[PDB]
């Protein structure tokens, strides 16, 4: 989600 | 409603991007320190978001990433507790995994429990447990974040349970065939998380297709016992993986064998060259  | 106007948060530091949106350090209020994930428009409705952010903040645990602010309106911020060593999946496959060992592994797989046993106590349901969602501090703590989201996400085939962004790899079956997301699903997705950490941030059935995956597990398939890992900690992946998920186990009691694992089950544990 955010961070791949 | 915990909603803050947009110019209250600087963003100063990217921190990393993933497949629906970045992340940032930052300042909120000139004051404070925090992390602010920012939402690629267009993935939820920021009226379902608001009202799943007032049950995200309720959830105050040590383990859990606490929500401390959002703006709702497009794109979505999702203002944060701030950690400083990034997500637990690269963590693994960088340059720290090397110097992981089982010890530090289950310890942290044990404070990943703690906090999915808070969720499981209070009757919510995280959705998708995986290292890529889950973050690391300094002296190797570990924090689930990303609670709540993924019920939101409109994504075409992501709705469908399908394509590049649906995490069927570390999905229960009842959960990624059908829809069926429960605390039990969470518990299974655990069990992959598991695996995960014991091969230093490894895709889970490796060579295999999604479709096989799904096909495989539901005539029984499990993915075996990886190198140096001790067969008791395989076996808890296995109970993890359960076809019935009312007979996997409870994140209560994930959290109390993973802590107690060295002195109640593995006492004889000798390192390895990887574990």
């Amino acid at each position: 989600a955010f961070x791949a | 409603a915990w909603e803050i106007p947009r110019e209250s948060l600087r963003l100063e530091v990217k921190l990393g991007q993933g497949c629906f949106g970045e992340v940032w350090m930052g300042t909120w209020n000139g004051t404070t320190r925090v992390a602010i994930k920012t939402l690629k428009p267009g993935t939820m409705s920021p009226e379902a978001f608001l009202q799943e952010a007032q049950v995200m903040k309720k959830l105050r645990h040590e383990k859990l990433v606490q929500l401390y602010a959002v703006v709702s309106e497009e794109p979505i911020y999702i203002v944060t507790e701030y950690m400083s060593k990034g997500s637990l999946l690269d963590f693994l496959k960088g340059e720290m995994g090397k110097y992981l060992r089982l010890p530090q592994l289950v310890d942290m797989a044990a404070q990943i429990a703690s906090g999915m046993a808070y969720v499981e106590r209070m009757n919510y349901v995280h959705r998708d447990l995986r290292a890529a969602n889950i973050l690391v501090g300094e002296n190797l703590v570990c924090k689930v974040a990303d609670f709540g989201l993924a019920r939101l996400i409109e994504d075409n085939e992501y709705t469908a349970r399908q394509g590049a962004k649906f995490p069927i790899k570390w999905t229960a079956p009842e959960a990624a065939l059908y829809g069926r997301f429960t605390i039990k699903s969470d518990v299974w997705s655990f069990g992959i998380l598991l695996t995960e950490l014991t091969t230093k941030g490894r895709v889970p059935y490796p060579g295999m297709v999604n479709r096989e995956v799904l096909d495989q597990v539901e005539r029984g398939y499990r993915m075996p016992c990886p190198p140096e890992c001790p067969e008791s900690l395989h076996d808890l992946m296995c109970q993890c993986w359960r076809k019935d998920p009312e007979e996997r186990p409870t994140f209560e009691y994930l959290q109390a064998f993973l802590e107690d694992y060295f002195t109640s089950t593995e006492p004889q544990y000798q390192p390895g060259e990887n574990l």
